[PDB]
RNA sequence: AGCAGUAAGUACGCAUUGAUCCCUAGGUCUCCGAAUGGGGAAACCCAGCUGUUACUAGCAGUUAUUCAUGAGUGAAUACAUAGCUCAUGUAAAGGUAACGCAGAGAACUGAAACAUCUAAGUACCUGCAGGAAGAGAAAGUAAAAACGAUUUCGUAAGUAGCGGCGAGCGAACGCGAAGAAGGGCAAACCAAGAAGCUUGCUUCUUGGGGUUGUAGGACUGCAACGUGGACUUAAGCAUUAUAGUCGAAUAACCUGGGAAGGUUAAUCAAAGAGGGUAAUAAUCCCGUAGACAAAAUAGCGCUUAUACCUAGCAGUAUCCUGAGUAGGGCUGGACACGCGAAAUCCAGUUUGAAUCCGGGAGGACCAUCUCCCAACCCUAAAUACUCCUUAGUGACCGAUAGUGAACCAGUACCGUGAGGGAAAGGUGAAAAGAACCCCGAGAGGGGAGUGAAAUAGCACCUGAAACCGUGUGCCUACAAGAAGUUCGAGCCCGUUAAUGGGUGAGAGCGUGCCUUUUGUAGAAUGAACCGGCGAGUUACGUUAUGAUGCGAGGUUAAGUUGA
RNA sequence: UAUGAGUAGCGCAAGAUAAGUGAGAAUCUUAUCCACCGUAAGACUAAGGUUUCCAGGGGAAGGCUCGUCCGCCCUGGGUUAGUCGGGACCUAAGGCGAGGCCGAAAGGCGUAGUCGAUGGACAACUGGUUGAUAUUCCAGUACUAGAUAUGAUCGUGAUGG
């Protein structure tokens, strides 16, 4: 049936823009385990 | 080496004792164009700066080791250079030291 | 040969932006019709584009600098 | 001496006049981001002010906040105050390899279960710091003459101890080595000021005073020692990183596609390290050993007066010497210490001294003795660990290895996310990459030619293995087998030259392999196959057995030296 | 790399012939009939998709088969606003939150304030136009708001009410 995603684009971001996970203190950490490591990219 | 230059020997590889004159060496190539000396042959095809082809008397570059610097009086060695003036003076070991 | 008489020769003389450079920041810092002959083509002389830039360049780090 | 990164790939060109390049310094530095004019989802929007220069523009800058410092303001409510405004100071927020410190802090385990313990105050998390951090100068240890801050290592030694005394955990002393530096302040006082100026003030500000254990200072005596210590300033010296430079020593023949290989000879010597070179080089090249070189470059170190605060000393008028402080109660915790005889220290909470005739420690505690002087602050050095910078070294490892990642790897890809996480290197020396000709819609092939080689032709060295084949000598279409032996009719062929091999009709007799089990042939498991990987170590300790050495004498640990 | 196995399936609906195309046509293109849907299986429009669009060329893979065709591939173009939707307006639900509050810390709360549309504010609509853009390009008509050019005159009249 219906699945989980269908997202739009504020669906998209607001959870993991780059002022949300850079926001709560930890969730930049977690960023910046992302950076240390330093995939594809960073913010999505 | 430094800027090849003169008629240079080719003790070892395919053709022992050539003699042949240089300007053209590029030595990042490390291995020197010389004419004379390894023959190449190029079967290319009848296009565009040579609408037959099929030979091209373009010759291989051989190391650096193949290459050997005579003074003018076709004497090969060793390059002690600068040595002399302002800037360089090249030679070889026991030659006429002309370049 | 050519490029270190016709860089060397310019500017190094301390006249001043507005004043000196009236040439290059101010006349051929007009980089149209050389660029705009850019794309346009029916040019077939390359060097100028940043051999000019080059010099507009040297003008403004140099002598759009050092006041 | 060519340049025109990657690399083909092109073009204008560019360049020993000195390029390209290397190094050093300066320049500009799009936007976001601590990100900060204001908002905002990251690559945005909208501004204000100051000049600019022109426009219903543009340019350039100023405008986040907190803290600190001033300045002004001035409510209830008179002063004031709160509060507000402006100005100044990256300060400072933030990114962080690893080590540290401090807080907060488990569980799983193990204890054959487990509630005590352990794991460990470790996992995590947060904060604070530097090149190291803490660390520290006895209110110490010890027990007799016994020394004299710390720190690290060895030792003591699992010794003393503690502990459902289970399981475990666990010292210190003293000694040995490295490293080896202590110095200020408040206090007391003295002088100055201002002031409770309520006078004699008894609080504040400045500067001396001096930092103490056998007490020491103040009071009476009275001496100028470089000092990171009594100034780790500035000026020269010297040398290193930071560009690199020179830099020796050989010829022929044979082989091959090619010599450095074999052969013949010769040289060198602070260079026979290593790597390339068509095939293994000392004498071909890079290099190498040595010997030079830097303006700026970041330093290190030496000399210089200066960059400033200390001494001894006898006596003792009284003061000082570190108050909610020691302590005491209770609750904790750490200390080996699990409340215990429990020391001793540090917490909360409560109570609360003495103060030099002092006070503390000496594992409850009371006397004698030993030592020390807290309750104020700083202290290099020896130590811990590397993201990093090279100089490098390998009984490291060779493409399932070695980093997940030799390759555009954290890539592709999965997942919304946190996360996870692949596969893959090799032609040939040199592309010299197969001109041409022919087949073929094209690809692809086939000739030619290429190259030492074309089974060498672009995922290309080498090429098994399973799989599919094509040919091949024998046999089988009256046969019901762990698919075998052994014998063997008959046939075919001739060999690590051998009492040859390939067969095989026929005929006798013959229940696959692994773990488990009492017993499996198995209808007990398990294995599609093939190849690769893929599992009893070492760290430290004890015991046993030998080997060797010396022997009631064996033995050096840590450390130092040194490649 | 087998095997099963040239077996299952070939993903819910009917095309047909002639002619072209090419080298090769069932499946490409046209013509001509048939057929189907048709409160849709039309058109237009959210989110979404992120260029898939169109033009030309090609057919290594992809297309569940073929394949000259293509959402496949190469190349090149293609999206136009004062009025359309948003922002330069306001604000809910909510979030962030200087001040402040408490808290080992981080934090979590929160006054002012700040954003936050799905809401409430407001001017443009007819015709033509490509391969493709149209309320956007232009003919015609506007209106909104501002500007500088220009006889006002005391007028504007606020965050207050």
């Amino acid at each position: 049936m219906k699945r989980t995603y269908q997202p739009h684009k504020k669906s998209r971001k607001t959870t993991h823009g780059f002022r949300s996970r850079m926001a709560t203190k930890n969730g930049r950490r977690v960023l910046a385990a992302r950076r240390r490591k330093g995939r594809a990219s960073l913010t999505v | 080496f430094v800027k090849t230059g003169d008629t240079v020997k080719v003790i070892a590889g395919k053709d022992r004792g050539t003699t042949g004159k240089v300007i053209k060496a590029l030595p990042k190539v490390n291995k020197v164009v010389v004419e004379g000396v390894a023959i190449m042959k190029k079967h290319q095809k009848p296009n565009s700066e040579n609408p037959s082809g099929a030979i091209l008397e373009i010759e291989a570059p051989i190391h650096v080791s193949n290459v050997q610097v005579l003074d003018k009086n076709g004497v090969a060695g060793r390059v002690g250079y600068k040595v002399v003036d302002d800037k360089k003076v090249r030679f070889n070991k026991k030659s006429g030291e002309i370049l | 040969k050519l490029s270190e008489t016709k860089s060397l020769l310019k500017d190094l003389r301390a006249l001043s932006v507005e004043e000196l450079t009236t040439r290059e920041a101010e006349l051929k810092k007009e980089l149209f019709d050389l660029r705009f002959q850019a794309a346009a083509g029916r040019l077939e002389n390359t060097a100028k584009l940043d051999e000019v830039k080059k010099t507009i360049a040297r003008v403004k780090t140099v002598q759009a600098e050092l006041n």
